[PDB]
């Protein structure tokens, strides 16, 4: 079935890069919609990034807008996130979460996301 | 346009046995994929008449999985009888709804 | 069920043929018939195929236009009818119910004894 | 400064009429053009109004669907179509006109028009 | 839906006196309201703008003075062409909304 | 743009559990709700999405509810094997993003 | 018999909460709701205030019951009276190329009311602006909530309103003795979306008992015929809805029980 496995993780210094990637597999890639979400240690889950099906508009959250960057390659069918300049409030499991629903226009904007399937998680930590 | 399997397959009482076809060109699971047991000189029988499913008659040790990854249907046997060694036969659809059959694999108790 | 036949016997090349396969045990016209065929030792290979009513015909390739079935819910019968045909047709046929009416993709349900045919 | 309201008259129950008025002096692309009507005898009833450029339009809960107002600044000449017309809809038509300074309306109804009976 | 009522509805005063004519709006109209006059079977005219303000060349005898809901017009010398119907004119939101009428008629 | 969930929720087995989710009308109030859930060391799981809807991997026994500015989430048999946390998601109409709650611990007696 | 199998939602739509709000948004930052997985009356907004524009490019009003979208979208926002021609497809100006763009091929309703009673301020309505100035024009259902100032000239501009640049976003002000050309006007756009995918939004034509075996008049989730549906071997990808072929219906998906039934004249 919908089968999302990360990887790409682990320590990282305070001004250093990681690099995460999520490989999906059974549903067409190339269509739907790819978020990235995070969880710190015990508490809550926040939201990072979204992409389009095209890879032309992706949006983020105020508390990465800037240091990161989301791609997508529907030659294969591996989203990807670029985490550049990274700070100690980083530390999370980073889960890999598909849109629930399809869209139309793929340029356009869409508000209500729903992920109906998540990923096992890639932990990043980030100390000295 | 084909779905390639094993000539013959060996085995003991009281064990189980899987045979396992293959369509070459074209994503299984697209149509259901059927399982027949033709014994030497007499006509077939339907065992999994779907990707899973079993007719009513057909002993409950039959199993039938639709695996993805592989592109590979496989049939179980999950209890071995006398009257069990058969050619078994594997059929589907090609999408412009043509059937076409495997090549057949014969059990040997 | 019981899906008998009838026409065995050999033929020569380009020569012709007709088998009749009679039906009981189930409502005849409800459900879509196939001829399957099995040359002696090889695998199975499907022949043709109509529907409920009979208003549509489907061939395989070998079978392109070389033959031609019907059937008929009074005598509740299917029939098949070979001309041409080349050696490479002496086989085993199975005339064979499915478990739907139209059945243009077939899932086989209930057999025939069978029926051989040489050339 | 003059409107010249030039149409109507007679016409039966379900008629079909089409009034004008001309405007003559001022700068008709800077007026918004009311349609307002007295029956005999009778208080007066606003009816219509429409902008400057032609865009928006505003009806009352009596002429709604019933009235299409319009204009053609080419022609300096604005226009009301009745339809679906009752016995109850006989009154003096006037155009009227509100000047809009940049957006506000300002001073409405300075100059009425002749008025015409339908 | 805003709905103007006046008062009173028939009226007449001699040459020469005080006269009062009050405008009533449902909601608030606030200084949004405009004053004609009708003279039998001629068109109306301008009196006074944004519930205070007079015009050039209306005669100024014509006072008004009114906020909020209530509002009223005054006058303080009757003269030969002051006898006609005069309407309350409320253009807060369409749909605009006259009001009856007044009937100032000669003693 | 915060969203308010209990962080502890508790309840006998056999009786119901309540958890609540308070927001604002940019928020819960004016968009739809979803609730995830969460075993210990492990993913989410879209237990409830648009406030009301059980996609077909879920339990009947798994309610979701809002009304106004509130949002509410009713466990109706305490089966001991669904002690994970309860996520409360929206979207923020100001900031134009994907809320998330603190979660609630669900405690079995 | 006829039948008519629409899928088996409870749920009305919240469509009453995007008219009835309380402050609409920008033009610039339209807002937008998902309607889906409910049963549109779509009675309540076709009668719901005295309207100044229902026009519905696409489907028809007549038409609405009885169709079976997968997604509907409502974007609400407050405009200009002049502007609301400029809702619509294959137009030009400022509110549809810089703030809100409708495609070619646009299939929806655009309704648009006046709002002098309550977004009006005789001090001055400030809450609502536009944009009147970018870079480019948009696409369709783009949208530009960016308040970067934007420069014409050669020279750079940044952190400055100073000459040859400009602030983008632009007040409108309301004032209640506005012109009704200028005076404001919500704007609520409904677009109806189909796609390969179950049908979410259904009007309130309630589904009918499955009839096999016998010629029918058939409208599964909109699409209609006629014929004899038949228990189907044929199995297609989940999320797909029709059997196209040659482009007939061979076969369709029942939205209540997913079973696949083959359609013969």
């Amino acid at each position: 079935e919908v089968q999302l496995v990360e990887s790409g993780g682990g320590l990282a210094k305070p001004g250093g890069s990681l690099r995460l990637s999520c490989a999906a597999s059974g549903f067409t890639f190339s269509s739907y919609w790819m978020n990235w979400v995070r969880q710190a240690p015990g508490k809550g889950l926040e939201w990072v990034s979204v992409i389009n099906s095209g890879g032309d508009n992706a949006y983020y959250a105020d508390s990465v807008k800037g240091r990161f960057t989301t791609s997508r390659d529907n030659s294969k069918s591996t989203l990807s996130l670029q985490m550049n300049s990274l700070r100690e409030e980083d530390t999370a499991v980073y889960y890999c979460a598909k849109d629930r629903n399809l869209y139309y226009y793929d340029s356009g904007y869409y508000t209500e996301f729903s992920f109906d399937y998540w990923g096992q998680g890639v932990l990043v930590t980030v100390s000295s | 346009v084909v779905f390639t399997q094993s000539h013959s397959v060996s085995g003991s009482p009281g064990q189980t046995v899987t045979i396992s076809c293959t369509r070459n060109s074209g994503s299984i699971d697209s149509e259901y994929v059927q399982w027949y047991q033709q014994r030497p000189g007499s006509a077939p029988t339907t065992v999994i008449y779907r990707d899973n499913q079993r007719p009513s008659g057909v002993p409950d040790r039959f199993s039938g999985s639709i695996d993805s990854s592989s592109n590979s249907a496989s049939l179980a046997i999950s209890g071995l009888k006398s009257e069990d060694e058969a050619d078994y036969y594997c059929q589907s659809a090609d999408g412009n709804y043509n059937p076409f059959f495997g090549g057949g694999t014969r059990l040997t108790v | 069920v019981q899906l008998m036949e009838s026409g065995g016997g050999v033929v020569q090349p380009g020569g012709s043929l007709r088998l009749s396969c009679a039906a009981s045990g189930f409502t005849f016209g409800d459900y879509a018939l196939h001829w399957v065929r099995q040359a002696p030792g090889k695998g199975l290979e499907w022949v043709s195929g109509i529907t409920w009513t009979g208003t549509r015909t489907y061939y395989a390739g070998s079978v392109k236009g070389r033959f031609t079935i019907s059937r008929d819910n009074a005598k509740n019968s299917l029939y098949l009818q070979m001309t041409r045909l080349r050696a490479e047709d002496t086989a085993f046929y199975y005339c064979t119910k499915d478990r739907v009416a139209v059945g243009r993709p077939p899932s086989f349900d209930s057999w025939g004894q069978g029926v051989l045919v040489t050339v | 400064v003059q409107l010249v309201e030039s149409g109507g008259g007679l016409v039966k129950p379900g008629g079909s009429l089409r009034l004008s008025c001309v405007a003559s002096g001022f700068t008709f692309s800077d007026y918004e053009m009311h349609w307002v009507r007295q029956a005999p005898g009778k208080g007066l009833e606003w009816v219509s109004v429409i902008s400057e450029s032609g865009g928006t339009t505003y009806y009352a809960d009596s002429v709604k669907g019933r009235f299409t107002i319009s204009r053609d600044n080419a022609k300096n000449s604005l226009f009301l179509q009745m339809n679906s017309l009752r016995a109850e809809d006989t009154a003096v038509y006037y155009c009227t006109r509100v000047v809009i300074v940049v957006f506000t309306a300002m001073r409405h109804f300075d100059y009425w028009g002749q008025g015409v009976l339908v | 839906d805003i709905q103007m009522t006046q008062s009173p509805s028939s009226l007449s005063a001699p040459v020469g006196d005080t006269v009062t004519i009050t405008c009533r709006a449902s909601q608030g109209i606030n200084s949004y309201l405009n004053w004609f006059q009708q003279k039998p079977g001629k068109a109306p005219k301008l009196l006074i703008y944004d519930a205070s303000t007079l015009e050039s060349g209306v005669p100024s005898r014509f006072s008004g003075s009114g906020s909020g809901t209530d509002f009223t017009l005054t006058i303080s010398s009757l003269q030969p062409e002051d006898f006609a119907t005069y309407y309350c004119l409320q253009y807060n939101n369409y749909p605009f909304t006259f009001g009856p009428g007044t009937r100032l008629d000669i003693k | 743009s915060v969203l308010t969930q209990p962080p502890s929720v508790s309840g006998d087995p056999g009786q119901s559990v309540t958890i609540s989710c308070t927001g604002s009308s940019s928020n819960i109030g004016g968009y739809y709700v979803n609730w995830y859930q969460q075993f210990p060391g492990t993913a989410p799981k879209l237990l409830i999405y648009d406030d009301n809807n059980r996609p077909s991997g879920v339990s009947d026994r798994f309610s979701g509810s809002k009304s106004g500015t509130s949002a509410s989430l009713t466990i109706t048999g305490l089966q001991p094997g669904d002690e994970a946390d309860y996520h409360c998601s929206g979207w923020d109409s100001s900031l134009s993003a994907v809320l998330f709650g603190r979660g609630t611990r669900l405690t079995v007696l | 018999e006829s039948i008519v199998r629409f899928p088996n939602i409870t749920n009305l739509c919240p469509f009453h909460e995007v008219f009835n709000a309380t402050t609409f948004a920008s033009v610039y930052a339209w807002n937008r709701k998902r309607i889906s997985n409910c049963v549109a009356d779509y009675s309540v907004i076709y009668n719901f205030a005295p309207f100044f524009a229902f026009k519905c490019y696409g489907v028809s009003p007549t038409k609405l019951n009885d169709l079976c979208f997968t997604n509907v979208y409502a974007d609400s926002f407050v405009i200009r009276g002049n502007e609301v021609s400029q809702i619509a497809p294959g137009q030009t100006g400022n509110i549809a190329d810089y703030n809100y763009k409708l495609p070619d091929d646009f299939t929806g309703c655009v309704i648009a009311w006046n709002s002098n009673k309550l977004d009006s301020k005789p001090s001055g309505n400030y809450n609502y602006l536009y944009r009147l100035f970018r870079k480019s024009k948009l696409k369709p259902f783009e949208r530009d909530i960016s308040t970067e100032i934007y420069q014409a000239g050669n020279k750079p501009c940044n952190g400055v309103a100073g000459p040859n640049c400009y602030s983008p976003l632009q007040s409108y002000g309301f004032r209640p003795t506005y012109g009704v050309g200028h005076q404001p006007y919500r704007v609520v756009v409904l677009s109806f979306e189909l796609l390969h995918a179950p049908a979410t939004v259904c009007g309130p034509k309630k589904s009918t008992n499955l009839v096999k075996n016998k010629c029918v008049n058939f409208n599964f989730n909109g699409l209609t015929g006629t014929g004899v549906l038949t228990e189907s071997n044929k199995k297609f990808l989940p999320f797909q809805q029709f059997g196209r072929d040659i482009d007939t219906t061979d076969a369709v998906r029942d939205p209540q029980t997913l079973e696949i039934l083959d359609i013969t004249p």
